[PDB]
């Protein structure tokens, strides 16, 4: 766990991670609002790349 | 082959070439896990006959 935001009235939850020298990082995004079903996704930054689900 | 059987006789070997058209029907498996699915024995079936050739 590196982070852990809310999404906003934009729907946006921006997290400021670090970058690893070369190597990937994959980031699981666990998702959930309650009344509606928990829903997950996991992408990876490859570098620095702007990285939206 | 044109004989040309005129006034001029011209004896051409033409060659040319011929295949009937072929289709390709596509069959698709996926779960929203956010990784397709496989190990599939997939059939398609020439229903066009009436029956599944």
């Amino acid at each position: 766990l590196v982070a852990t935001q809310t999404t906003n009235s934009q729907g946006v939850a921006t997290f400021t991670v670090l970058s690893f020298p070369g190597v990937t990082q994959t980031f699981k995004l666990v998702a959930s609002l309650q009344g509606y079903a928990a829903s997950t996704a996991s992408v990876s930054i490859t570098g620095q790349q702007n990285a939206s689900v | 082959s044109l004989s040309v059987q005129g006034t001029t006789s011209e004896s051409a070997s033409v060659n040319v070439q011929y295949v009937p058209l072929t289709s390709t029907i596509t069959a698709t498996v996926v779960n929203q896990e956010g990784s397709p699915l496989a190990g599939a024995t997939v059939q398609l079936y020439n229903t066009t006959s009436g029956s599944n050739t």
